[PDB]
RNA sequence: CCGCGGCGGUGCGCCGCGACCGGCUCCGGGACGGCUGGGAAGGCCCGGCGGGGAAGGUGGCUCGGCCGAGUGUUACAGCCCC
RNA sequence: ACCGAACGCCGGGUUAAGGCGCCCGAUGCCGACGCUCAUCAGACCCCAGAAAAGGUGUUGGUUGAUAUAGACAGCAGGACGGUGGCCAUGGAAGUCGGAAUCCGCUAAGGAGUGUGUAACAACUCACCUGCCGAAUCAACUAGCCCUGAAAAUGGAUGGCGCU
RNA sequence: CGUUCAUAGCGACGUCGCUUUUUGAUCCUUCGAUGUCGGCUCUUCCUAUCAUUGUGAAGCAGAAUUCACCAAGCGUUGGAU
RNA sequence: GGAGCCUCGGUUGGCCUCGGAUAGCCGGUCCCCCGCGGGGUCCGGUGCGGAGUGCCCUUCGUCCUGGGAAACGGGGCGCGGCCGGAGAGGCGGCCGCCCCCUCGCCCGUCACGCACGCCGUUCGUGGGGAACCUGGCGCUAAACCAUUCGUAGACGACCUGCU
């Protein structure tokens, strides 16, 4: 049935500053701004406290599917904060049985060519979601690092290069080839 | 980003229904969409009234969630709600909207004459202010 | 004597209804910025529903067929004509009073243009429901002149900003002028607030 | 039966007396029904399912309205049922929150219409019992057990949609 | 011929009014009966007698300027309720 | 051929059956309470169309459970000995099958859920802890929605449309 | 059944359906006549998908392959009797 | 400027922000950035919307004279220059010069067929279309046929040629 009120907090830390224009959380801090519009979610984003210490997301008269956003908004706001403070670093190892997967970034972290996958003449040029930047790793051999503030943009850009490296017409139980995302992390821990 | 809330003891103007144009202090919320309501001073009986009709004011007098009429009456008369209402812009622009409606066809004419003139004395002053702002710009 | 309704933010068949009935009573109606009009239910849904309508056609000679207009203006005008008696003379006479537009062009760009709230999305849909914009729906179904309509309308809104700004300035002058003048208009303004204005 | 808004009726009745039962036992029933004429019918229907006692065998002694002695209070009714399905019969127990037993009974019927498409003739009310704040099982009702109960009024959709059928102003729903 | 006196029937054409009766369709007033000789309520309060939510209270914590606000616990009546 | 109602010519009033976004007379009520979203929604006697069986889609019920004696999930720790237990040898030491089906140590582990073995081994699946910290889970049932659901000219809740 | 393993692919005993490219039932329509089979030619429609596009499945290592989806865009041939 | 058929509707205008809806509207910036404006923050106001389409504007008898409040406003289809407007512009705005007037608001002061109780009155209106009388300044044809051609062709059509 309808539920007279559900709500939730988010402790923004002192390192970060957050604002909100209406229903459009804006988060800035160390690494830069990160906005996100929540027009489409029908909630009362009460930012409250002196020192602006926490965001609070109401939801009056929610039925089951309505309430379930409440958390998800809050969760998106943590992850905003996280990227502002720490950043996101999605590591992805290359895995191949024979043909080594030659990777080479181009513009900066934007382009990703991926030659000699399965011996294929075709090179997989993969742009990034803008805001992200790939790089190759040193220290660990067959391994990329996708650093970025926006989790979404990072992960998406990861997937992109995960998906580029698929095999057609063969048995993927056997043919375990490609770049795949090994670890989801941050740029600096604290 | 809400401000007026359905509370116990919140005063509500009744937009429409039987008791339209009357204030009423919610005693208690029965249901999702229905409140048990009172208007001791305002000439409204202890009765259930749905929210549909009762648009609600900035006032909230303070008594207990299930009062016994005497006590919400006392609360009302203490806070002088009926005075405070009547000095609100809202209740004034109700009265305004009442007084245009009452207007006799003679009064109507009177008014018409008045505004005819009252607009003229502004429009000239506006003209001047425009002429003087043009001189400043030059 | 003319109804000018801003088609924006209405529900396709909801506004059509009102318009139809008006148009039959002999009110010359102009709807405008139809591409703003938005149809209830989600997009994919409605695109599919337009795509049915394009599937319809006389086999032997398509040329004779149900004339699927693509322009969101026409599309609205088609759905009024579905709520009229258009084979008769009186229905065709009515339909000649309705005037519709893809965006909002020169005779009615400078007109106070109404809204019907009974057709209004923000009133008739629950806020947790999806809805197509007609503009999109036309677009994907074959309408050309989206960008052109848009890019004229930026130029309309810029020009309107200016008009509004200058209105605001006159309103501020009036307010100031009444404050300058008040004492010599006191025994008018008083009477207008004894007979229910100004308050 | 049908509906409108029910009342309560106290019907009482007895198999009318013979040589072999000179002072037969009266029976009483809380009928809930839109009027006394049907109340009495309804009474019989129930009696006959229980006792061997038909209208023609009997009489109704006293049928009369029953008023809520606590109108201006608000109360939580539990209410026990025995409806019918498109399949077989079930029993239930629902809770409503109303100013009058009648109110809550009516408020039940309606719900059953909505939540189960159960028509009136399908339904038997077996008891209606005003209850405390506690003992209430249904958290639908229990979210209204609060002293500092508060809530906004949020997307307050306008009615009077045809007063001004056409107008200048796009409306406003924030209050 | 003037009386348009009294009566009778008429109007060239278009109209309007009035009061009476028939029928409807609504409106506004008032006066009454019954009931669980209605149920609740209101108003004056007094004497007792208990029970519960939960309080001018206290307490752990939080948020603001000893005071105000928000949660929490045992719970008398100095908020009420039964 | 249903439902209403049965016919001289008309004025006023009222109805039935059915209706009242617009086509189309009437809801242009501030009508009431729910339910429901369909990338095939649904939308009214006769009637012109679907079933069994499914669905953590949602909304109600019913009955059991659980549980501060410290849970529920989530990760972490162990999962044994009498014992190749008996029958079956083709090999079944828990593990093609089948009759059995108890005790010890127990904190606790079945003569054993699976995976895998020619057969083992190895792996896997209770009872309890640590972080954790108040409620949580199962089986039924029925309402709307969905899956089940394929035909030929383009097409028909009468149409437009309606959330 | 499928070394094993109910459900990769199958599916008995049972059961529920859809379809009108089979045949029956039927006899409403036409007997003051709707030209009675094939093939030829031509168009279009359907999908219940053989092929091709993009895909999930396997008892898919590759090759070949079945099983299923979106899908009727484009094709689907020459001859002996 | 004069008549004179016909076609009819009408019977104050509204000269414009964008948009939002779990929000908006307006101010003013003390202060900061951008091109008198735009953006920002901060503060102050409204917000069942009064800087409200529940609204705004406009008045609806005519004239006289003889006081007040208000007062340089209005006109002569007054006349010349400078603008803005292209989405289907079709409308404004702003600047010189000539002549005339005393309009709105209150009052005094009379008079205007007062047509004798009674209907299509009251306007957009010099309306749309057709035929007729005046001045001023401008104008000076193509098309079809026939003839020809063959880029064409059933016939028409088409494509070309001819002081
Ligand atoms: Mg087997
Ligand atoms: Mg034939
Ligand atoms: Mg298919
Ligand atoms: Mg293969």
């Amino acid at each position: 049935m309808k539920t007279i009120l559900s709500n939730q907090t988010v402790d923004i830390p002192e390192n970060v500053d957050i604002s909100l224009k209406g229903r459009t959380v804006i988060v800035k801090g160390p690494r830069g701004t990160l906005r996100r519009d929540f027009n489409h979610i029908n909630v009362e984003l009460s930012l409250l406290g002196k020192k602006k210490k926490r965001l609070r997301v109401d939801k009056w008269w929610g039925n089951r599917k309505e309430l379930a956003t409440v958390r998800t908004i809050c969760s998106h706001v943590q992850n905003m904060i996280k990227g502002v403070t720490l950043g996101f670093r999605y590591k992805m190892r290359s895995v191949y049985a024979h043909f080594p997967i030659n990777v080479v970034i181009q513009e900066n972290g934007s382009l990703v060519e991926i030659r000699n996958f399965l011996g294929e003449k075709y090179i997989r040029r993969v742009r990034m979601r803008p805001g992200v930047a790939c790089s190759v790793s040193q220290a660990q051999k067959d391994e990329l690092v996708l650093e970025g503030n926006d989790i979404e943009l990072v992960s998406n850009s990861a997937a992109l290069i995960q998906q580029a490296t698929t095999v057609k017409n063969k048995d993927i139980r056997k043919f375990l080839d490609g770049i795949y995302v090994s670890e989801k992390g941050t740029v600096q821990q604290a | 980003v809400f401000r007026r809330f359905v509370e116990v003891g919140r005063v509500a103007y009744v937009s429409f229904g039987p008791h339209a144009g009357k204030l009423v202090a919610i005693v208690d919320v029965i249901d999702q969409n229905r409140a048990l309501v009172d208007g001791p001073c305002t000439r409204v009986r202890r009765q259930a009234m749905p929210f549909k009709c009762m648009q609600l004011t900035d006032f909230i007098l303070k008594f207990p969630h299930s009062a016994r009429q005497k006590y919400v009456r006392k609360a009302w008369e203490k806070a002088d709600i009926n005075t405070k209402w009547a000095a609100t812009r809202w209740a004034k622009k109700i009265e305004a909207r009442e007084r245009k409606a009452k207007m006799t066809d003679f009064d109507r004419y009177k008014v018409m004459k008045a505004k005819k003139m009252r607009n003229r004395i502004i429009k000239n002053e506006v003209k001047k202010l425009q002429r003087a702002a043009l001189l400043k710009a030059s | 004597q003319v109804l000018v309704l801003d088609g924006r933010g209405h529900l396709l068949g909801r506004l059509a209804a009102i318009v139809a009935k008006q148009v039959l009573l002999g009110r010359k109606v102009v709807v405008v910025r139809c591409e703003g009009i938005n149809i209830s239910g989600n997009f994919y849904r409605n695109k599919l529903k337009y795509l049915a309508f394009l599937r319809k056609r006389m086999n032997t000679n398509p040329s004779r067929g149900p004339y699927h207009f693509r322009a969101p203006s026409r599309i609205f005008w088609r759905t009024v004509r579905g709520m009229l008696p258009h084979k008769t003379k009186r229905g065709q006479a009515a339909l000649d009073r309705l005037k519709v537009f893809d965006g909002i062009p020169p005779p009615y760009d400078k007109k106070k243009r109404m809204v019907v709230p009974a057709a209004l999305k923000v009133v008739r849909l629950k806020p947790t429901r999806k809805f197509a914009y007609l503009g999109r729906l036309a677009h994907e179904v074959g309408w050309k002149y989206q960008a052109v309509t848009a890019t004229l309308e930026e130029k309309r809104k810029e020009k309107a900003k200016i008009h509004y700004r200058k209105k605001k300035q006159l309103m501020r002058l009036r307010k100031q002028a009444e404050k300058n003048v008040e004492k010599k208009i006191d025994r008018f303004t008083e009477v207008l607030k004894t007979h229910g204005f100004l308050v | 039966k049908a509906s409108g808004t029910l009342r309560e009726y106290k019907v009482v009745g007895r198999c009318l007396p013979t040589p072999k039962c000179r002072t037969p036992p009266l029976y009483r029933m809380r009928i809930f029904a839109p009027n006394h004429v049907v109340a009495k019918s309804r009474f019989w229907y129930f009696v006959s399912q229980l006792k061997k006692m038909k209208k023609s065998s009997g009489e109704i002694v006293y049928c009369g309205q029953v008023f809520e002695k606590s109108p201006l209070r608000v109360k939580n009714f539990g209410i026990w049922l025995r409806y019918d399905s498109r399949s077989g019969t079930h029993n239930m127990y629902r809770e409503y929150r109303d100013l009058t037993t009648a109110g809550a009974v009516t408020q039940c019927y309606r719900d059953m219409g909505a939540r189960h498409r159960a028509r009136a003739h399908s339904i038997q009310i077996m008891k209606v019992e005003e209850i405390a704040a506690s003992k209430c099982r249904r958290p639908a009702v229990k979210q209204f057990h609060d002293s500092k109960i508060k809530f906004p009024l949020p997307h307050r959709v306008l009615r009077r949609q045809h007063k001004p059928r056409f107008t200048t102003k796009r409306p406003n729903t924030f209050f």
